[PDB]
RNA sequence: CUCGAUGUCGGCUCGUCGCAUCCUGGGGCUGGAGCAGGUCCCAAGGGUUGGGCUGUUCGCCCAUUAAAGCGGCACGCGAGCUGGGUUUAGAACGUCGUGAGACAGUUCGGUCUCUAUCCGCCGCGCGCGUCAGAAACUUGAGGAAACCUGUCCCUAGUACG
RNA sequence: ACCGCUGAAAGCAUCUAAGCGGGAAACCUUCUCCAAGAUCAGGUUUCUCACCCACUUGGUGGGAUAAGGCCCCCCGCAGA
């Protein structure tokens, strides 16, 4: 959560977007990630992103 | 049906909007008021006052009707003085103007001088009838409120101040 | 505006006044043998004035105490006390040098007394509060002079803060107020004072200027 | 596994908030996690971590008449009443850095590193701070997304 | 005054008013000057 | 809940608290003329006494008082006190019981244990820190103690009647 | 609590929703006292303000000294 807002995004979006990514990542190595490369994290962000649908209706 | 009325300026020397703030200037001593944020207040092509707030929330109606009231206040003060009178029917008692302001006294001790407020106009008729006038209801009004509550007036025979009438109670014998 | 002065305590003895009645007088001895060193707001906002007032030896005080009275260029004394002014500025009223004496009074003025009271040790609530002393003869064990019961049992399982109990007393700041100022002996520094003051002959004792009157 | 904690390993920056406009408990949330440390990806609750953070014109903090005249202080002090009533409206006009303070408190966990986090809290009613040797960081509030 | 959990007209010469939250009844005759409470 | 034990009434002593306030204080209304007085609202900051008789609570009474308040806190407090009554064993009158004996009916007498470890409290110290080591004077955030009241005179025998 | 100014909602009225003022032994300043162990441990002033070894120069120990204080001693109307 503190990794991503730090990209603007909230941790409820960002497991959505990878869930729809099919990015099977736990959350062990993720946050991993957060401190090791946080460009990759940056870069899961824009893909989260990316594959967000439009809005909050269906 | 009060947001109907304009507001008449027959002076207009400064009387304007700077900031939410109606600046008034006029024969007597200037006045200022702070304007209700939540209403619009805008200047008419004839020189009169529009005061309005299109949106429905009716404390904007609340708020509307009392700042035009205010205002009209406002310009009513400053074109012509404004007068409360009050008169005496007691026993034992002789206004004073000493040093620059009135002693009264109805039958006890340590007359009561008022502590007037800044801009305030006192005069004497008689020993019995005084007036007050002034710019500001409220400040004519505070000597009203500061004389009361003085030797509160039975309703019995009378013992202070009334205002020409205000149908005071009476006795009920003995 | 709280003008005031140090002294001393030398017991208690009566005189008549001119109306032909008892004046009780504690003499205090405050004469021209007091100094100050201002504590002006502008470093602290404390806004006040030391006063050294007694008698020593040049090789009793110790240096930090001959530093600070060398450096005010006041001869040392052994005592020191700060005399709160008024929450004003003042500036134009004491100095360093000033030599303030017991004329400041104006002779029947009241006056605030405060200082060290008189010790009189560990001692039973009979005479640390005031208690009501339970009786001492129809059964009465062993509970003469003793409190006896503190508040409650089940519920309040505690003993409040602030209960009166046996304690010392005594060396307290102790504040006498409105006391009447009988003579201002000028001629020997001497100020006679109606009523007792706190403290044993030889205390110290502070003189002020009293503020109700 | 984590690799933040670590005995010298954090960077206490400095943040200063303009507490004019704003509402008591938005400012005491931000400060608090922001004080706490959770706006970085290095938390690590075993250790006082976090960055600083400075309160400025606390005087100014926008609180309706509605509770200044009603939310009331309440300091017992242990002796037989000696409950210490006292309004947040006088507060205001007397100590409100002890107000934002006891906010950001209650917000705060209580525990030791509550206490080790109060004092990396400063906290000052006026807007002149002369804390200006260190490097303070003009700190506002947001929202994220969604 | 009248304080009391009920309040009704002394007269068709009187409003109910709602001052404060608490509701209170002038009549221009001070006999009761009742109050909601 | 407590029978391998919470020791009961009343009274003394010591406090605390509520306000459904006895007085003081601030007001409204009145069939309040004034003094007084009825009722109602606000208010816990103090005070709320001293005696006779009964073991008392509860009551009665005299005399004072601005006033002689209602209750909680193991029907406050017995590891602080009393042991008069209640509830031990003795004895007697009455009633019941053939009787032994009983009566929340009465009458006499009948021990009230503990060297204070902890919590809390009350007082005073030792140590360490308060970023070099020390000595003086002090701001006082924050808390405590105290917070009562009458008589008389003047206004004035005035206003009112 | 009560009384009240100005004035809307609702052409009026109204102590009121903006707004102003009066208003009690209660509250808080004010008067007295403890108090910086108030660990946010305050502030002002003043004095002393390189001295020698061991270990690994630092990191740390040991010994001594200035200001000053303590111990011991003579006393207190200060005190277990």
């Amino acid at each position: 959560n503190a990794a991503a807002r730090l990209n603007d995004i909230t941790y409820n979006r960002l497991i959505q977007g990878l869930k729809a990514a099919g990015v099977e990542v736990d959350r062990k190595n993720l946050a991993d990630i957060a401190i090791s490369d946080p460009a990759a994290f940056t870069a899961l962000v824009d893909v989260a992103r990316a594959a967000l649908p439009e809005d909050v209706n269906a | 049906r009060i947001g109907k009325q304009p507001i008449p300026v027959p002076a207009g020397v400064d009387v304007t909007i700077e900031g939410q703030s109606i600046s008034v200037k006029g024969p007597k001593g200037t006045l200022g008021l702070t304007v209700a944020e939540p209403i619009k207040v805008a200047r008419n092509d004839d020189g009169a006052i529009v005061v309005t707030r299109p949106d429905d929330e009716r404390r904007n109606r609340s708020l509307h009707g009392l700042s035009r009231t205010l205002v009209s206040n406002l310009v009513t003060g400053v074109t012509q003085g404004y007068t409360t009178k009050m008169e005496i029917f007691g026993v034992g008692y002789r206004v004073q103007l000493k040093g620059s302001n009135l002693e009264f006294a109805l039958g006890y001790s340590h007359p009561v001088v008022i502590e007037a407020p800044e801009g305030i106009t006192f005069a004497v008729q008689a020993p019995t009838k005084f007036t007050v006038s002034g710019i500001d209801k409220q400040k004519v009004g505070q000597i009203a409120a500061n004389i009361r509550r003085l030797r509160r007036p039975d309703p019995y025979k009378g013992k202070g101040v009334r205002y020409e009438g205000e149908q005071i109670r009476r006795k009920v014998g003995k | 505006a709280r003008k005031g002065i140090l002294g001393t305590k030398l017991g208690m003895t009566q005189v008549f006044d001119e109306s032909n009645r008892v004046v009780p007088v504690t003499v205090v001895k405050a004469g021209p043998n007091v100094v100050t060193r201002i504590r002006t707001p502008e470093r602290d906002g404390y806004s006040a004035v030391q006063l050294a007032y007694g008698e020593i030896s040049p090789r009793k005080v110790n240096k930090p105490l001959t530093g600070q009275y060398t450096a005010a260029g006041v001869n040392p004394r052994r005592y020191l006390a700060e005399l709160r002014l008024d929450d004003s500025d003042a500036a134009t009223e004491y100095q360093v040098g000033q030599e303030l004496t017991a004329e400041i009074f104006a002779d029947g003025s009241y006056v605030d007394v405060t200082g060290t009271s008189k010790g009189k040790g560990f001692a039973g609530t009979m005479k640390r509060h005031g208690f009501r002393g339970q009786g001492a003869s129809h059964g009465a064990q062993a509970v003469h002079r003793r409190p006896g019961s503190i508040g409650g049992c089940a519920t309040p399982a505690r003993v409040f803060k602030g209960t009166r109990m046996a304690g010392r007393m005594g060396n307290d700041r102790v504040t006498v107020l409105n006391l009447l100022v009988h003579k201002v002996d000028a001629e020997n520094g001497v100020l006679l004072i109606k009523g007792a003051v706190p403290g044993r002959t030889g205390g110290l004792v502070m003189v002020r200027s009293a503020i109700k009157r | 596994p984590t690799y933040a904690p670590k005995a010298g390993d954090t960077t206490r920056s400095w943040y200063v908030i303009d507490a004019t406009d704003v509402v008591l408990g938005r400012l005491a949330v931000a400060a608090a996690n922001l004080l706490r440390g959770k706006h970085k990806p290095t938390f690590a609750p075993n250790v006082d971590g976090g960055d600083f953070v400075i309160v400025i014109n606390a005087d100014k903090v926008a609180i309706s008449g509605d509770k200044l005249q009603h939310k009331m202080v309440y300091r017992h002090s242990g002796y037989p009443g000696g409950l210490h009533k006292r309004t947040i409206g006088e507060l205001m006009q007397r100590h409100p850095d002890r107000v934002v303070e006891k906010a950001i408190l209650g917000m705060l966990p209580k525990n030791r590193l509550s206490r080790q986090i109060q004092r990396k809290l400063r906290v000052y009613a006026g807007p002149e701070h002369p804390h200006s040797a260190q490097q303070p960081v003009p700190y506002e509030l947001k929202q994220v997304a969604q | 005054v009248k304080v009391n959990p009920s309040v009704k007209p002394i007269c068709d010469k009187c409003r109910l008013i709602r001052r404060h939250g608490r509701v209170m009844v002038i009549c221009s005759d001070p006999r009761h000057k009742q109050r909601q409470g």
